DNA sequence: CTAATAGATTAGAGCCGTCA
RNA sequence: UGACGGCUCUAAUCUAUUAGU
């Protein structure tokens, strides 16, 4: 709700980690930065601190646009013949020839 | 060389306000939605299930792991994420003997064996219930496993009681309606799978590497039949109303007598989603047909319209019908003659018997989720089940198999109709799954009427879940 | 109405895998 | 019946034709 103006005049200038859209982009930043700026983080739980640290830098995987060509399992047909035909054979076929 | 179009994930609300994607990762995170302050606890069963029950409460209060963090994400303990106390402290022990349970289970007469033990265990749950002064929310209901191998109608053993079904669940969730009991059945084998094993040494079951998900699961269970909300939807639009549509044969019957059920889903404007049934059975007296008459459908959709209008006061600007069937002129007739001038009706059928397999052309992965196949302006493929990028794996194990969806009646937008199925995905109280395959509002209708259908003396049945899943 | 030929369209039950 | 997915086996019911109506 408050603008860049109504900011601290000694915060301003300074870098600023963002934490309006969720709470957890902005906690990997702030691992993003720690780690970078070489803050001592002494982990004393492990298999647990780990795990955790990787939950987030995670949770926010989405997709790429790279093109992508897939196969199927149609056929597709090409050629039709150009005329269904019904020939009359009155009473001229057994009356239980069993066509097929 | 056709188009794909894909579709993003709808993400789910939770506490602190904060929108994730994955249910897991939203529980471990910020935690359930609502307050509770305990669930107490009520167990029916022998000696030896209440010690398995025991066990496994005190078991799932300290952190749980799987194998892979990244397809399964840990389980912190209940504590740490429901933020609600659940131990072996607010348990109330009914014992059964187990003399009389091993007595039922032999008189050859399926019908006559599952009607006796369901009226052996629910007479002492309404006992327990009416006549006591004990505060129990949730009654868990340990049962052997012979009793659920031997509770089938094609079960074989090694008049007046005969208007039921052949199921220990159905019958027990039906017979317990009237009271209205939130129950939980569990098997023995379940809860303790390391003494249950076979001719080799090892467990039947084994869950050893997915103790975290069944920890998950049983969990959330627990906190959504003991008055708990654990998440909700973000995105669902207001003045829309989703409707679904499930037919179901009462098989023992003199006529066969179809029958209907509904589930109901809609926004309430005070941000809450309201998510019930609306079912009094309506049936179709007519051998193989799934169409309701114009009588019931003018019912159940002015029922439905109803329960809208009394829940906010304004009837709904678009309604939704969702169902697997294709409906004929007369109903669909039936239906917009109780209908207003500003509401738009719009029914869709979603179709699971349609072959379309897509193939990746070189890994060894299958095709992404969202992906969707847009034929018309009335029809479309879309994929439920793929490859998910965030839990590095599929939703299936071969190559899935998409809905077929097409919009059968009204006007409508598919990219619309497919974005709000897909939504409708993230719903499955049930379980603690990333997605569901289908959506909820076709599932708990189906669970709905196959509850209420073994039964017959059920009037006005309630319409909260709690008491059916 | 019952006996066959199909195409198209719905339910009900039972079995197996889940890991790396 | 702690979940979900994929298969297989079974009854039905419609629509068009033909003979028993
Ligand atoms: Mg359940």
């Amino acid at each position: 709700q408050l603008s860049y103006d109504d900011i601290n005049i000694d915060i301003v200038r300074l870098n600023a980690i963002d934490f309006k859209m969720s709470w957890a982009r902005g906690l990997k930043d702030i691992l993003e930065a720690f780690e970078k700026q070489k803050v001592p983080k002494e982990v004393a739980d492990a298999s647990k601190s780990n795990l955790l640290y990787q939950q987030i830098f995670l949770h926010d995987k989405s997709v790429i646009e790279k093109e992508e060509i897939y196969d199927s399992n149609w056929l597709s047909i090409l050629s039709f013949p150009e005329e269904l035909r019904f020939h009359e054979y009155n009473w001229m076929l057994p009356k239980r020839f069993d066509v097929r | 060389m056709k188009e794909l179009i894909y579709i993003e994930e709808p993400k789910i609300l939770f506490a602190h306000g904060q929108k994730c994607t994955d249910a897991r990762d939203g529980l471990a995170l910020f935690g359930p939605l609502n307050n509770l302050y305990g669930i107490k606890s009520g167990v029916i069963g022998t000696k030896q299930g209440l010690k398995i029950f025991r066990d496994y409460l005190d078991h799932i209060q300290k952190p749980i792991y799987n194998s892979n963090s990244i397809t399964r994400p840990m389980f912190p303990g209940f504590e740490a994420v429901f933020d609600c106390k659940w131990e072996s402290t607010g348990i109330t022990f009914k014992e059964v003997t187990n003399e009389d349970i091993g007595k039922f289970l032999y008189n050859s007469s399926t019908h006559k064996r599952t009607y006796d033990l369901v009226s052996l265990f629910i007479d002492k749950i309404i006992s327990a219930n009416k006549n006591e002064d004990e505060n129990v929310d949730v009654w868990f209901v340990i049962v052997p496993d012979e009793i659920y191998k031997y509770c089938r109608p094609n079960s074989v053993l090694p008049a007046e009681t005969y208007n039921y079904d052949a199921q220990f669940h159905d019958q027990f969730k039906a017979r317990l309606l009237k009271h209205t009991i939130p129950t939980q059945i569990f098997r023995e084998s379940t809860l303790a799978w390391r003494d249950f094993k076979n001719a080799f040494g090892l467990p039947i079951r084994d869950f050893s590497k997915i103790e975290g998900h069944l920890a998950w699961t049983i969990s959330t269970a627990a906190f959504y039949k003991a008055g708990g909300k654990p998440w909700k939807l973000s995105d669902v639009r207001n003045g829309v109303c989703y409707l679904g549509l499930v037919y179901k044969k009462v098989e023992k019957s003199k006529n066969p007598r179809n029958a209907c059920c509904a589930a109901q889903m809609f926004l309430d404007n005070g941000d809450g989603t309201v998510f019930k049934g609306e079912v009094g059975p309506w049936y179709n007296p007519k051998n193989g047909q799934y169409h309701l008459e114009p009588k019931e459908a003018k019912a159940l959709l002015s029922q439905s319209l109803q329960s809208y209008k009394e829940q906010i006061g304004e009837y709904p600007k678009e309604v939704f019908i969702h169902a697997k069937t294709r409906f004929n002129h007369q109903e669909w007739d039936a239906f917009l003659e109780v209908t207003p001038k500003e509401t738009n009706l719009v029914g869709v059928t979603i179709s699971k018997t349609k072959p379309l397999k897509l193939y990746k052309t070189e890994g060894d992965y299958t095709i992404l989720r969202g992906n969707a196949y847009v034929v018309n302006e009335r029809s479309a493929f879309l994929w439920t089940v793929g490859y998910v990028p965030k839990i590095q794996t599929a939703l299936s194990m071969e190559v899935p198999n998409p809905l077929f969806i097409e919009i059968n009646k009204g006007e409508a937008d598919i990219k619309q109709v497919l974005k709000d199925i897909l939504s409708l995905t993230k719903l499955n109280y049930n379980a603690c799954i990333f997605a569901d395959g289908e959506p909820v509002t076709l599932r708990f209708a189906d669970k709905i009427g196959e509850i209420l259908t073994a039964s017959t003396d059920i009037k006005t049945p309630p319409l909260a879940f709690k008491y059916y899943i």
